[PDB]
C-alpha cells in the first residue's frame, strides 16, 4: 500500500519560515525521484522543486530560488523541504509526489486526474 | 629467342629450405586471417531479415574474396619444388581464377559506393532505392564483363622447356605467349584502364559529395536555426569518426590495388625493351601483397 | 492431396497483395503533433490543410514537391498520456508547439520538453519546435508591463550575442527576449547528452505560408542522418 | 458534495468488502500441491512426447 | 462529514488488516520444501512466422490448437495456421493504431480495438466467403485495452478510462458497466465457467468482479508499481501478476492475500506478459530486456530461458492441449517454441 504523509503547515506572518516532511511507506524508498507540488486557491497544479535518487541533482522554479530548500534522509524515509522569507503569494496547498516507476529519469505527475501516487496535501497560510 | 619471363618460377640453392620457410609462414597466415574474417562476415550479413541492395552487394564482394583466397596452396606447391609439375590444367586455370576474382573485387567496390550516394539523393527525393530486377542486372554485368575480358590468360599460357641462367639443365615454365605485339599493348592498356581509373574515380566523386552534403547540413543550424556558438560544439563532438572514415575508404584502394598495376606494366617493358631487369621474388612478393585484400575489405565495409 | 495444393496458392495471392502494400507503406512520412490549449496547433492544421463524437484519434494528409506526409492529432482522451505515447515510437518526427507569449506557463512547457527527451522508448526521435504568435509577444515587450524576470531571474544579466544575425529592424528588446526564449530550449536539447536526435526551432505567427517547406527540410537532414547511421559510414 | 460522495462510496465498499470467509494459508497450499500432482503426466511442457506424437516437429 | 468518513475508512482497513493477519499461520514455501524440483528445462523454434510490416501487439490461440490470429500497427490482422505456416487470413482495418485482438470459441468471428475508442468485430463465415465488419462498439471514452468473448453474442470489454463494460452484439449497447478503479485499465482475465473475472488497474491494485449481478467482491494489493498483465490457475482460485516493478506475484481468492513472489538482484527491467501451464505447475513470463523466463511455480526458481528474439517482446501464449508456447515481439516476427 503505497502511502505518503504530509507533516507541517500553518499560519505565519510574512517574512516567517516553516519546515515540510513527508513519511513514506509501501515501497522501497531509495530507487526512486521525488517531487513537490503545490495549488493555490483559483489555480491547478503547479511543480515547485524535486530531487533525485540520491541527492546529487536538484532543481527549483524560477520563482523560489533562493528562499527554498528540499533534502532526503534514506534511513528514515523522509522528505524534507524549508521554507524562508515566505511572501503572501505562498499560501497554497502543498503536496510530495512520487515518480511512476523506478530507476528512470522522466516524470508525469501533475495530473488532476487522479495521480496515484501522492498524498494528501497540507495548507500553508501567509498573512497578516 | 629472347628468354621468357618466368612467372613464380626461380631456382635457388643453400637457402632454399629458409625462404621457403618465411614464404609459407607468411602465405599460411593470410589464408587463415582472410578465410576467418570473410567466413564471419558472411555469418552475420546473412543473419539480417530487414535488409538492403548494399547487403548483397557486400556479400558478392565477400565471395570474391572467397573465391580469390584460394590460388594460394598451388603457388606455394610451386615454390616448393622450384619446378612446374603440377600440368597444363592449371597452367590454364591459376592466372583466369585469379584475374576473375581481381577484377569482381574491384569492380564491386564501385558500385557499392556509387549506390550508396546516388541512395542518399533519391531519399531526400522521397522515391524508393533499387529494385530486384535491376540488381541482377547488374550482378550478371560485372560476371559477364570479369569472365569475358579476362579471356587470352586462359588460352595463352603454355609449359614450356626453358634455360635457367647458371645451368645446364632446361626446367618448366608456365608462360605467356602473344600472337603478336599490338594486340598484346593493346590489352595491357585496355585492362589497366577499364579496371583501375575508373573505378578509381567514381569512388572519389561519390564519397567528396556526400563529405560536401554532410557539412553544408551541419552549418545549415548555426547559419538559419542559429543556435549558438557553444551549442554546436555539445552537438557535435563526433563528426570527426566520418571525417576520417570516409577519408580512408578512399585512400586504401589506391595503396592496395597500385602496387600490382605497375607491376604489369614493367613485364611488358621487358617484353619490349630487354633492358630493363627484374626479378621473380618481386613478383612473388607483389602478389604476397595483394593478397592482403582479401583479409584487409571484411574489417573496413563491416 | 488436393487440399493442401489450394491452400499453398492461397496463400500465394495473399503474399502477392501483401507485396504491393509494402512499397506504399514504405514511402509515406509519418509525424505526430503535440500541443497544450492555449497553443496554436489547430490553426496551423487549418493552414497546412488545404494544401463520430467521441473519437480518439484525428489524421490529416498532404503532399509537398510530391512527397506525402500523414500528421496525427489526438483527441478524446484524459490527461495521463505515460501508456498511449509508447506506440509512437517510429514516427519520423515530433512537432511541438509552445505558445511564446504567456510567461505564466512557459515552465510547464519545459517539463513536458524534458520528459519528453529523456524517454527510453523516444530517445532516437527528433522534435521540430513552433514558438507560436510572435505578434503578442512584441507588442507584450513593447507594453513594458510585465516583467520576465519576474519568472526567470537571469534574464536580468543576459546579454544579447555580439555575433547574432536579428531581423531587419527589430527593436533589440524583442530580439533579447527571443533569443532568451530559444536558448532555454536548446540548452535541454544540448545537457539532456547522446547525439543522435536534434531539435529544430522556428518562430512563427498566427498567419503564415511556410511552415510545410520548413517540416519538408528538416525532414531531409532527418532522413539524410539516418542513411548516413545506415551505410556504416559512422 | 462530490468528495463526500466519493468518501461515501468508499466507506460501503470497506464494510461490504469486511465481511467474508477466511480459511487459513495451509489449505491453500494443500490444495495446489494436490492439484499439480494429480495431472503432472499430461503436461506435454513438463513431460516432452515422443517424436511421434508431436505434429510440430 | 469528510474527517469522519476518512477516520471511519481508516478503521474499516485497520479491521480487514487484522482479520488477513489472523490467516497467515505459515507460508508457501515452508511446506513446499520438500518437492523435487522440475529441473532445467529446454525449448527450441520449430516455427518463424514471416509478414507482418511493423510491431506486434496481440496474438491469441484458437480453440482447436491450430490456428492463430494477430495484429500489427501497420493496420492489418492475419490469420495463421501454424501447422505449415500458411496464411489463411489477411484482413485491413480502418484504423492502424490496433493494440489488442480475441478469436471466438466458435471459430466465427474475430475482434480488435485500440486509440479508435471503438470495438470492431468481424464475421468470418459468410455465404460469399468474405471477411466484413459486422459490428462496431461506440461508448468508451478511452483507448481500448483488451477484449474476451464469453459466447458468439457477448463480449466484455477494458478500457483506459477506469471502467468495464458488458456489451450484447445484436442489440449494439451496453448490459452492464463496472467502475471502482482509479488509473487506467491494463489487463483482464476470464474465469474457466465464466461466471467471474480478474481486472488489473494500473494503479497497483487487481479486482474481482461478478458478471451477472454486477459488484467488485475483492480487491488485491501489494505491488508498487503499476500492473501489466494477468491470468487465472487452472483450479480457478488463484491468479499472477505481473508489474512495471519487475517482480511477478501469485494471489489467492480464498485466504484472500498474496501468496508467492517471483524476482531476481539482476532484473531491473519490467514485465509485458505473463501465463500459465496446463498443470499449473510452471510460470513464464515476458520481459523488457527481450527475452522470456521460464519459473517453477511452486518454489519460485527460474529453470529457464527463450531467448531469439532481438526487440521487446510483447505477447505470449499457450494452447489448450499445452503442446506448444507462442512468443511475438516489436521487431515483425512471431516463434512457436515446443
Ligand atoms: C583488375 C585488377 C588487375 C589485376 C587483378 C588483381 C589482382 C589479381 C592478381 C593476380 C596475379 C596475377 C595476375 C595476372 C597475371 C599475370 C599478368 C601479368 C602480365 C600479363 C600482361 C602483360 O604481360 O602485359
Amino acid at each position: 500500500q503505497v502511502q505518503l504523509q504530509e507533516s507541517g503547515g500553518g499560519l505565519v506572518q510574512p517574512g516567517g519560515s516553516l519546515r515540510l516532511s513527508c513519511a513514506a511507506s509501501g515501497f522501497t524508498f531509495s530507487n526512486y525521484k521525488m517531487n513537490w507540488v503545490r495549488q493555490a486557491p483559483g489555480k491547478g497544479l503547479e511543480w515547485v522543486s524535486d530531487i533525485s535518487q540520491s541527492g546529487a541533482s536538484i532543481s527549483y522554479t524560477g520563482s523560489v530560488k533562493g528562499r527554498f530548500t528540499i533534502s532526503r534522509d534514506n534511513a528514515k524515509n523522509t522528505l524534507y523541504l524549508q521554507m524562508n522569507s515566505l511572501k503572501p503569494e505562498d499560501t497554497a496547498v502543498y503536496y510530495c509526489a512520487r515518480c511512476p516507476a523506478p530507476f528512470t529519469r522522466d516524470c508525469f505527475d501533475v495530473t488532476s486526474t487522479t495521480y496515484a501516487y501522492r498524498g494528501q496535501g497540507t495548507q500553508v497560510t501567509v498573512s497578516s | 629467342n629472347r628468354t621468357r619471363f618466368p612467372f613464380f618460377s626461380d631456382v635457388k640453392g643453400d637457402h632454399r629450405l629458409v625462404l621457403a620457410a618465411v614464404e609459407t609462414t607468411v602465405l599460411v597466415l593470410i589464408f587463415a586471417v582472410s578465410l576467418l574474417g570473410n567466413v564471419c562476415a558472411l555469418v552475420l550479413v546473412a543473419r539480417r531479415r530487414r535488409r538492403g541492395a548494399t547487403a548483397c552487394l557486400v556479400l558478392n564482394l565477400f565471395c570474391a574474396d572467397l573465391l580469390f583466397i584460394s590460388a594460394i596452396p598451388l603457388v606455394l606447391a610451386v615454390r616448393w619444388t622450384e619446378a612446374w609439375l603440377l600440368g597444363p590444367v592449371a597452367c590454364h586455370l591459376l592466372f583466369y581464377v585469379m584475374t576473375l576474382s581481381g577484377s569482381v573485387t574491384i569492380l564491386t567496390l564501385a558500385a557499392v559506393s556509387l549506390e550508396r550516394m546516388v541512395c542518399i539523393v533519391h531519399l531526400q527525393r522521397g522515391v524508393r532505392g533499387p529494385g530486384r530486377r535491376a540488381r541482377a542486372v547488374l550482378l550478371a554485368l560485372i560476371w559477364g564483363y570479369s569472365a569475358v575480358a579476362a579471356l587470352p590468360l586462359c588460352v595463352f599460357f603454355r609449359v614450356v622447356p626453358q634455360r635457367l641462367p647458371g645451368a645446364d639443365q632446361e626446367i618448366s615454365i608456365c608462360t605467356l605467349i602473344w600472337p603478336t605485339i599490338p594486340g598484346e599493348i593493346s590489352w595491357d592498356v585496355s585492362f589497366v584502364t577499364l579496371n583501375f581509373l575508373v573505378p578509381g574515380l567514381v569512388i572519389v566523386i561519390s564519397y567528396s559529395k556526400i563529405l560536401q552534403i554532410t557539412k553544408a547540413s551541419r552549418k545549415r543550424l548555426t547559419v538559419s536555426l542559429a543556435y549558438s556558438e557553444s551549442h554546436q560544439i555539445r552537438v557535435s563532438q563526433q563528426d570527426f569518426r566520418l571525417f576520417r572514415t570516409l577519408f580512408l575508404l578512399m585512400v586504401s584502394f589506391f595503396i592496395m590495388w597500385s602496387p600490382i598495376i605497375i607491376t604489369i606494366l614493367l613485364i611488358l617493358i621487358q617484353n619490349f625493351k630487354q633492358d630493363l631487369v627484374i626479378w621473380p621474388s618481386l613478383f612473388f612478393w607483389v602478389v604476397a601483397f595483394t593478397f592482403a585484400n582479401s583479409a584487409l575489405n571484411p574489417i573496413l565495409y563491416n | 492431396s488436393a487440399e493442401d495444393k489450394a491452400a499453398v496458392e492461397r496463400s500465394k495471392m495473399i503474399e502477392k497483395q501483401l507485396q504491393k502494400d509494402k512499397q506504399v507503406y514504405r514511402r509515406t512520412l509519418r509525424l505526430l503533433l503535440l500541443g497544450a490549449d492555449n497553443s496554436g496547433k489547430s490553426t496551423i492544421v487549418k493552414q497546412m490543410r488545404i494544401y463520430v463524437k467521441t473519437s480518439g484519434i484525428f489524421e490529416t494528409k498532404f503532399q509537398v514537391d510530391k512527397v506525402n506526409f500523414h500528421m496525427f492529432d489526438v483527441g478524446a482522451q484524459r490527461d495521463e498520456r505515460r501508456k498511449w505515447i509508447q506506440c509512437f515510437n517510429d514516427v519520423t518526427a515530433i512537432i511541438f508547439v509552445v505558445d511564446s507569449s504567456d510567461y505564466n506557463r512557459l515552465q510547464e512547457a519545459l517539463n513536458d520538453f524534458k520528459s519528453i527527451w529523456n524517454n527510453r522508448w523516444l530517445r532516437t526521435i527528433s522534435v521540430i519546435l513552433f514558438l507560436n504568435k510572435q505578434d503578442l509577444l512584441a507588442e507584450k515587450v513593447l507594453a513594458g508591463k510585465s516583467k520576465i524576470e519576474d519568472y526567470f531571474p537571469e534574464f536580468a544579466r543576459y546579454t544579447t550575442p555580439e555575433d547574432a544575425t536579428p531581423e531587419p529592424g527589430e527593436d533589440p528588446r524583442v530580439t533579447r527576449a527571443k533569443y532568451f526564449i530559444r536558448k532555454e530550449f536548446v540548452d535541454i536539447s544540448t545537457a539532456s547528452g547522446d547525439g543522435r536526435h536534434i531539435c529544430y526551432p522556428h518562430f512563427t505567427c498566427s498567419v503564415d505560408t511556410e511552415n510545410a517547406r520548413r517540416i519538408f527540410n528538416d525532414c531531409k537532414d532527418i532522413i539524410l542522418q539516418m542513411n548516413l547511421r545506415e551505410y556504416n559510414l559512422v | 458534495t462530490a468528495s463526500i460522495a466519493q468518501a461515501r462510496k468508499l466507506v460501503e465498499q470497506l464494510k461490504m468488502e469486511a465481511n467474508i470467509d477466511r480459511i487459513k494459508v495451509s489449505k491453500a497450499a494443500a490444495d495446489l500441491m494436490a492439484y499439480c500432482e494429480a495431472h503432472a503426466k499430461e503436461d506435454p511442457l513438463l513431460t516432452p512426447v515422443p517424436a511421434s506424437e508431436n505434429p510440430f516437429r | 462529514e469528510l474527517d469522519q468518513l476518512r477516520q471511519e475508512a481508516e478503521q474499516l482497513k485497520n479491521q480487514i488488516r487484522d482479520a488477513r493477519k489472523a490467516c497467515a499461520d505459515a507460508t508457501l514455501s515452508q511446506i513446499t520444501n520438500n518437492i523435487d524440483p522440475v529441473g532445467r528445462i529446454q525449448m527450441r523454434t520449430r516455427r518463424t512466422l514471416r509478414g507482418h510490416l511493423a510491431k506486434i501487439y496481440a496474438m491469441h490461440w484458437g480453440t482447436d490448437s491450430r490456428l492463430l490470429v494477430s495484429a500489427s500497427q501497420d493496420g492489418k490482422l492475419i490469420i495463421w495456421d501454424s501447422y505449415t505456416t500458411n496464411k489463411v487470413h489477411a484482413i485491413p482495418l480502418r484504423s492502424s493504431w490496433v493494440m489488442t485482438c480475441a478469436y471466438a470459441p466458435s471459430g466465427n468471428y474475430v475482434a480488435c480495438g485500440g486509440l479508435d475508442n471503438i470495438c470492431s468485430i468481424y464475421n468470418l463465415k459468410t455465404r460469399e466467403g468474405n471477411v466484413r465488419v459486422s459490428r462496431e462498439l461506440a461508448g468508451h471514452t478511452g483507448y481500448l485495452s483488451c477484449c474476451r468473448f464469453l459466447d458468439d453474442n457477448q463480449i466484455v470489454t477494458s478500457s483506459g478510462d477506469t471502467t468495464c463494460a458488458l456489451w450484447d452484439i445484436e442489440t449494439g449497447q451496453q448490459t452492464t458497466t463496472f467502475t471502482g478503479h482509479t488509473g487506467d485499465v491494463m489487463s483482464l482475465s476470464l474465469a474457466p465457467d465464466t461466471r467471474l473475472f480478474v481486472s488489473g488497474a494500473c494503479d497497483a491494485s487487481a479486482k474481482l468482479w461478478d458478471v451477472r449481478e454486477g459488484m467488485c467482491r475483492q480487491t488485491f494489493t501489494g505491488h508498487e508499481s503499476d500492473i501489466n498483465a494477468i491470468c487465472f490457475f487452472p483450479n480457478g482460485n488463484a491468479f499472477a501478476t505481473g508489474s512495471d516493478d519487475a517482480t511477478c506475484r501469485l494471489f489467492d481468492l480464498r485466504a484472500d492475500q498474496e501468496l508467492m513472489t517471483y524476482s531476481h538482484d539482476n532484473i531491473i527491467c519490467g514485465i509485458t506478459s505473463v501465463s500459465f501451464s496446463k498443470s499449473g505447475r510452471l510460470l513464464l513470463a515476458g520481459y523488457d530486456d527481450f527475452n522470456c523466463n521460464v519459473w517453477d511455480a511452486l518454489k519460485a526458481d527460474r529453470a529457464g530461458v527463450l531467448a531469439g528474439h532481438d526487440n521487446r517482446v510483447s505477447c505470449l501464449g499457450v494452447t489448450d492441449d499445452g503442446m506448444a508456447v507462442a512468443t511475438g515481439s516489436w521487431d515483425s516476427f512471431l516463434k512457436i517454441w515446443n
